[PDB]
RNA sequence: AGUGGAGCCUGCGGCUUAAUUUGACUCAACACGGGAAACCUCACCCGGCCCGGACACGGACAGGAUUGACAGAUUGAUAGCUCUUUCUCGAUUCCGUGGGUGGUGGUGCAUGGCCGUUGUUGGUGGAGCGAUUUGUCUGGUUAAUUCCGAUAACGAAC
């Protein structure tokens, strides 16, 4: 009715938003309760990179996770999409949007992280972009090792070993039957006819620099047989020492 | 759950995961006056 | 002195140990040798058009592009050009080559001054000890 | 290929605008008697969500809200 | 019929400017960049805020790290990206330092993914050791090695 005007104004405002002060009716948006009709009218498929930045600033700063979670899977990771098939590169607004949107890791986990490498069309580009992201950010051990576990249970693709590698390079302690769930993954790798990308290889790789003190005999040598049916001319000799120079416990 | 199992020394912590996986007014006019009276002072067009 | 002469070249390197440094024989004697000392410029070629580009960091003022302005550049991938015009009020200019510049690329540019040398000339010279190694 | 210089040039940005670090400041919410009771020196918002925790910021002449930005006079 | 001579407009040089953005110079340089630009459209100029990675080391943080923020004062701009107000937000941390260490890099090389169908020059023959030549030519004809015809050439592919 009569909110239906001020909300189709700053529709109109964030077609054209480049910086400033917001209108103080968009700030208030997650204290809404019918939040998603508002959203639509503001039609977040028209707002430009710094509204939409200033928009995740703003979800991610009320707190209540199911919403940034809603609002994530909904708006920001299908503009990501679409913006990295166009521009063949992310821009500086959406790059901190998705840091701000990494305030809140719960959120993004669920939203950004999980849909992307299970909806299975995520491109190389889309990953490294990713999962740089997900470096830059300091994460918690618990939200990263239950990531590392979900990646690990799910179908392999050329974009996950990415993710995959990446959160190892955080360095964290794990639990172990995060550590139990890779090492089947990289033995369901075992027997796969398929010709392998070499960043399977320096995924498997930087686990072996790290990961070495918390790998017990079975599971050494059961890696050593990987190496042995799964070569490479390069990587493999380097995993194959870093497994004979490791000490248990 | 896999087979092979870490077996000795120590687990620092539990780590909790059957959260993630098992997941899946006066204020409204008082803010829309203030954004009206705000774009009203965008032209003022009357005080000297 | 009239050649032939041996030269010997000796530092005082401590606790009166020379160290001889370098060795040769006297040349032509004449003051008419000059001397040049050569201080090279470097400037980075940051907007590439064909045949010309426009050119930062070299300078930073507007009217010392001016000064330099007679001086020719040339380039570490073998470029040879000229500066046509300064455009910023900072050492932004434009520079005329002969071919394209990369993006890799540098543009550099040698200036030339005679020197001469000081005169720190007298004939005491300490007694050396006797030389051991170290 | 051909090396660059890497130019080096020297800029003081060590002198960066922090805000003002507050060391406890919980003891200005509440006096506590002699006995033992609890004095509130600051006023409770008696909002939606966010009652019963949350103190306000005294100004010159008002009370302010932190979380859900309360007005009064 | 004009143009070149005159006024105006537009283009390219040249001149000024802080900037008067830019590739192409006798057709394919010359109202091409849909280019009729007052903000965007702009590549140019003059100034002013913001922060610009991971990893290692040393600090602070739970005796809050930090985010968000109403009103008022400021600079050329409603700069909570500063002050009075410091209220909430519970680690999602930010402060120095060191590394030709670096990555949402640039560029080149190698090789492969997405779609279906099964006038020039050869093959064979002749000539010469070979470069080469015949076909691809007396004549008539043709825009044309085209056609009629002759014929050590006969067939063809584009
Ligand atoms: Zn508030």
């Amino acid at each position: 009715p009569r909110v239906l005007e001020v909300y189709r104004g700053v529709r109109e405002v964030l077609s054209k938003y480049r910086s400033g002060k917001l209108p103080k009716a968009f700030k208030i948006i997650p204290a809404l309760s019918n939040w998603e009709q508002i959203l639509y009218v503001t039609e977040p498929e028209a707002w430009t990179a710094a509204a939409m930045y200033q928009a995740t600033r703003i979800f991610a700063s009320n707190l209540k996770e199911r919403m940034a979670q809603r609002f994530y899977n909904l708006v920001l990771l299908p503009r990501v999409r679409d913006d990295v098939a166009e521009y063949k590169r992310l821009n500086f607004h959406l790059y901190m949007a998705l840091k701000k949107a990494l305030f809140k890791p719960g959120a993004w986990f669920k939203g950004i992280l999980i849909p992307l490498c299970e909806s299975g069309t995520c491109t190389l580009r889309e990953a490294i972009i990713v999962g740089s992201i997900i470096t830059k950010c300091s994460i918690p051990v618990l939200h990263s090792s239950a990531a590392m576990l979900k990646i690990a249970e799910m179908e392999y693709s050329g974009a996950n070993s990415i993710f995959l590698r990446l959160l190892l390079d955080k360095k964290y302690a794990l639990p172990y039957r995060v550590l139990d769930a890779l090492v089947f993954h990289f033995l369901g790798f075992r027997t796969e006819k398929r010709e392998l990308p070499v960043l399977w290889h320096q995924c498997l790789l930087t686990l072996v620099q790290r990961y070495k003190a918390d790998l017990a005999t079975d599971q050494k040598e059961a890696l050593l047989e990987l190496l042995r049916l799964q070569p490479h001319p390069q990587l493999s000799p380097e995993i194959r020492r870093e497994l004979q120079s490791a000490v248990p416990r | 759950s896999s087979v092979m199992r870490r077996n000795e020394q120590l687990t620092l912590h539990d780590e909790r995961f059957e959260k993630f996986y098992e997941q899946y007014s006066n204020r409204l006019q008082e803010v829309l006056n203030d954004y009206y009276k705000e774009k009203a002072e965008n032209c003022v067009k009357l005080n000297t | 002195t009239f050649p032939p002469a041996s030269v010997l070249l000796f530092k005082q390197k401590s606790n009166g140990m020379h160290s001889l440094i370098a060795t040769g024989h006297l040349m032509s004697v004449d003051p008419d040798r000059m001397v040049i000392k050569r201080v090279v410029l470097s400037g980075h070629p940051f907007k590439i058009f064909t045949k010309m580009a426009v050119v930062r960091y070299m300078f930073f003022n507007r009217e010392d592009v001016l000064w330099f302005k007679p001086v020719e550049l040339r380039t570490k991938w073998g470029r040879r050009g000229h500066i046509k015009e300064p455009l910023g009020t900072h050492g932004h200019m434009k520079c005329s080559f002969d071919g394209k510049l990369k993006s890799q690329d540098t543009v550099l540019m040698n200036l030339y001054k005679r020197v001469f040398p000081k005169w720190t000339y007298d004939p005491y010279v300490p007694e050396p000890v006797p030389w051991l190694k170290s | 290929a051909k090396k660059r210089k890497k130019k080096s040039y020297t800029t003081p940005k060590k002198n960066k605008h922090k805000r003002k670090k507050v060391k406890l400041a919980v003891l200005k919410y509440y006096k506590v008697d002699e006995n033992g009771k609890i004095s509130r020196l600051r006023r409770e918002c008696p909002s939606d969500e966010c009652g019963a925790g949350v103190f306000m910021a005294s100004h010159f002449d008002r009370h302010y809200c932190g979380k859900c930005c309360l007005t009064y006079c």
